[PDB]
């Protein structure tokens, strides 16, 4: 019971310049064909294409309102159910992922008010002002993660680092976050602008913001004077597999963080698959990100989204059918 | 008057233009050091025909001598066939281009011919009527194939008017370098036969074959092959500075040869056919090579001239001789096989006969023939052709190498259509 959506970019002022070719079509509604330029043993080339079928799937000419509408927006009417629900962002770095998350990239800030955070956020607060579900008199609050080299820290406090327990429920809590108290959706924004500013982020030429570490905001949706937990929505921007050409200026600290990035993709490639057969061990324990992730797949009242990401071009074909080969594979699950 | 300018390239055209002038040195009698010493007016008139002049009884012979690797170019300045000729005329290149017909023609090959050309421009405005442009040369190797077909179109758009021939060395599966080269055979006969006259056919499927069976020379070396086409290369050039009832030039061999409007490949025949200073041979009596110039193995191409139906029959005689029983022996063949010569020509060239005899020969004879039997020495090319071909195998070395891949197409199927054009029957 996973929907998955695929969302190709477009193509960039620079690999224009770098005269690079498309090939990635999106035809239909719900399908994709991946255009693979192959050569015989004869240097005779020839061209492969490769179908897939998905729940739906996105242009380049889509905007985040779009991908927001078919992703995360039927998942509100869970989380006032008692259920709760979550979205990802997987894709190779570079492959606008957070983009679609985060928010429109406006050179040197964030235009927050795009982004699959801040329209849920909003969308929570229509429905929670509606006759049907204002009686029930919840108490939205927010929080903020960020899981960076392996460890948890947060982002609404300056640097807490953060510890991973367990309840005797077999229940992941992450102790102590910070959880503030929202009042609207104006108050919404100011978190996001806040925690996207504190985020840690590399500073290059090419890509001046890219993502160093799994950021997670959660909406937690309690009742009034009671301390349970009656939904959450875990939004999850992920950082991306990055082994491609990276390879510019990268010091010891550079490639500290960015062999941790993959090792904890790895794990998360692990535990898909490891679903798909039955009866084995889920290695949800072996990177952090994958025991936040625990709900998300094995939940009983669970509902994600996963949004995979592409980038277009003839020099990502590479990764490209490595992510859409995942995200086919996250289709094709029967937890229970 | 009657100028020759020669050329020649690659290893076996040097091979074998060392060969070529130690016979005719001899046959005329000439000197090695550069002199002359002989003493009749018949081996004296002509001496402008290859030859230049200077005082002293000496002079250049003029002969363009050329290969890019520099190997080749000392192994044929050594002995008295060294020092003989223009030291101006050491035309070499720089890196030699390892049996790549492409290096040869396009890359490297198209670079140094301005120092070839240049050498053709200044031994064209001292002669004064140029008669030709000889080339010798193998089919299917590397700048003798690729610099040598390539000078032809240089000179060919800019001396139209002159009659080339070549002396046309095909390749054979039995002696080999660079095992496989169907590919630089075939490129090497199309821009051959849309460029050329006439071309004597010389395979080495044919002299091999003779040395394994008839000479006794199982295991012989080029140059023992080297001797036995430069006796044929006096044989043919003998109409030259040796004059007699069938005055020959080679415009005149051109247009008594050539019937169909494209070239065709000639296939010479032979004397009595023994090595060097070999005994144990009668007296060169003129009816018993009548036999040996239609025999179904003497040929120097590999053929079959049982079937193939004769078009021109001129055979070249030298020796003094009875012109009684030429012409007599002659008509014991067309009188008794009407399929072997057929009906064309009335009145077709039977004989020449030339008074002055080879180096070690009395009376021989040089037949040269041109008939369809040479259809089997283009259907063996292109089925070793069509097996490389149909499957693309070694086609990566020519591709990276600034050349095409339909090219091959066309130089396939030019081949086939000589085949069918020789079904006139
Ligand atoms: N759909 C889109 N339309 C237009 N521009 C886009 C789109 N998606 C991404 N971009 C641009 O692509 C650039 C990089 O996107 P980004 O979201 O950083 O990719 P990324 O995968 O998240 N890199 P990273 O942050 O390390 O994961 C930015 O300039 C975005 O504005
Ligand atoms: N009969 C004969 N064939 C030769 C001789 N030298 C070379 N060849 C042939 O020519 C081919 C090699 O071509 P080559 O001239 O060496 O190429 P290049 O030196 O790169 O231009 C081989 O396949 C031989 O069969 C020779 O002296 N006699
Ligand atoms: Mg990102």
């Amino acid at each position: 019971s996973i929907t998955v959506c695929v969302r190709k970019r477009p193509i960039s002022r620079k690999e224009v310049n770098r005269k690079e070719i498309d090939v990635i079509s999106v035809p239909r509604k719900d399908m994709l064909i991946v255009h693979e330029p192959r050569s015989k043993v004869d240097l005779t080339k020839f061209l492969e294409n490769h179908k897939f079928r998905f729940d739906y799937a996105f242009n380049d000419t889509c905007d985040n309102a779009m991908v927001y509408k078919y992703t995360a927006k039927p998942l509100v009417k869970t989380i006032f159910e008692g259920g709760m629900a979550t979205c990802f962002a997987y894709g190779q770095t570079g492959s606008g992922k957070t983009h679609t998350m985060g928010g429109e990239f406006n050179g040197k800030v964030q235009d927050c008010k795009n982004g699959i955070y801040a329209m849920a956020a909003k969308d929570v607060f229509v429905t929670l002002n509606m006759p049907r579900y204002r009686a029930m008199n919840l108490v939205v609050s927010a929080s903020f993660f960020e899981i960076y080299s392996g460890k948890v820290f947060d982002l609404l406090s300056d640097k807490q680092k953060l510890r991973v327990l367990e309840d005797g429920k077999q229940q992941v809590q992450v102790v102590g976050l910070t959880e503030k108290v929202v009042d609207g959706v104006e108050e919404v924004l100011k978190l996001i602008q806040h925690g996207n500013a504190a985020r840690t982020s590399g500073q290059t030429s090419a890509n001046s913001n890219s993502s160093r570490s799994h950021a997670v905001f959660q909406i937690v949706l309690r009742p009034q004077g009671s301390t349970k937990i009656h939904g959450k929505f875990s939004f999850i921007d992920l950082a991306g597999n990055e082994r491609g050409v990276d390879t510019s200026s990268a010091d010891r600290q550079t490639r500290m963080e960015g062999a941790e990035i993959n090792k904890s993709l790895l794990a998360l490639k692990e535990c898909i698959r490891a679903l798909g057969k039955q009866s084995a061990h889920l290695p949800f324990r072996v990177s952090k990100l994958t025991q936040v992730l625990r709900d998300s797949f094995i939940g009983e009242k669970s509902k994600t989204c996963m949004i995979a990401m592409i980038s277009p071009g003839l020099s990502s074909c590479e990764h490209t059918l490595n992510t859409l080969r995942y995200a086919d594979r996250v289709k094709e699950l029967v937890v229970k | 008057m009657r100028e020759i300018v020669h050329i020649q390239a690659g290893q076996c055209g040097n091979q074998i233009g060392a060969k070529f002038w130690e016979v005719i040195s001899d046959e005329h009698g000439i000197d090695p050091t550069g002199s002359y010493h002989g003493d009749s007016d018949l081996q004296l008139e002509r001496i402008n025909v290859y030859y230049n002049e200077a005082t002293g009884n000496k002079y250049v012979p003029r002969a363009i001598l050329v290969d890019l690797e520099p190997g080749t170019m000392d192994s044929v300045r050594s002995g008295p066939f060294g020092q003989i000729f223009r030291p101006d005329n050491f035309v070499f290149g720089q890196s030699g281009a390892g049996n790549n017909w492409a290096k040869g023609h396009y890359t490297e090959g198209a670079e140094l011919v301005d120092s070839v050309l240049d050498v053709v421009r200044k031994e064209s405005e001292s002669c004064d009527c140029l008669q030709g442009f000889q080339l010798t040369h193998s089919l299917g190797g590397g700048t003798g194939s690729g610099m040598g077909t390539l000078l032809i179109s240089k000179i060919r758009e800019e001396y139209p008017d002159r009659i080339m021939n070549t002396f046309s060395v095909m390749p054979s599966p039995k002696v080999s370098d660079t095992v496989v080269e169907p590919y630089n055979a075939t490129l090497s006969v199309h821009q051959l036969v849309e460029n050329t006259d006439e071309t004597y056919c010389i395979d080495n499927e044919a002299l091999y074959d003779i040395c394994f069976r008839t000479l006794k020379l199982t295991t012989p070396t080029y140059g023992d092959l080297n001797h036995l086409v430069s006796a044929t290369m006096s044989g043919v050039t003998t109409c030259l500075r040796f004059p007699g009832q069938l005055n020959a030039d080679l415009r005149k061999l051109a247009v008594n040869m050539v019937p169909f409007p494209r070239l065709h490949f000639f296939m010479p025949g032979f004397a009595p056919l023994t090595s060097r200073g070999s005994q144990q041979y009668r007296a060169l009596t003129v009816p018993e090579l009548t036999q040996q110039m239609f025999d179904s193995k003497n040929m120097m191409a590999a053929c079959d001239p049982r079937h193939g139906r004769y078009l021109t029959v001129a055979a070249i005689f030298r020796g003094r001789m009875s012109m009684k029983e030429v012409d007599e022996q002659m008509l014991n063949v067309q009188n008794k096989n009407s399929s072997y010569f057929v009906e064309w020509i009335p009145n077709n060239v039977k004989t020449a006969v030339c008074d002055i005899p080879p180096r070690g020969l009395k009376m021989s004879a040089t037949f040269i023939g041109n008939s369809t039997a040479i259809q089997e020495l283009f259907k063996r090319i292109s089925e070793q052709f069509t097996a490389m071909f149909r499957r693309k195998a070694f086609l990566h070395w020519y591709t990276g190498e600034g050349m095409d891949e339909m090219e091959f197409t066309e130089a396939e199927s030019n081949m086939n259509d000589l085949v069918s054009e020789y079904q006139q029957y």
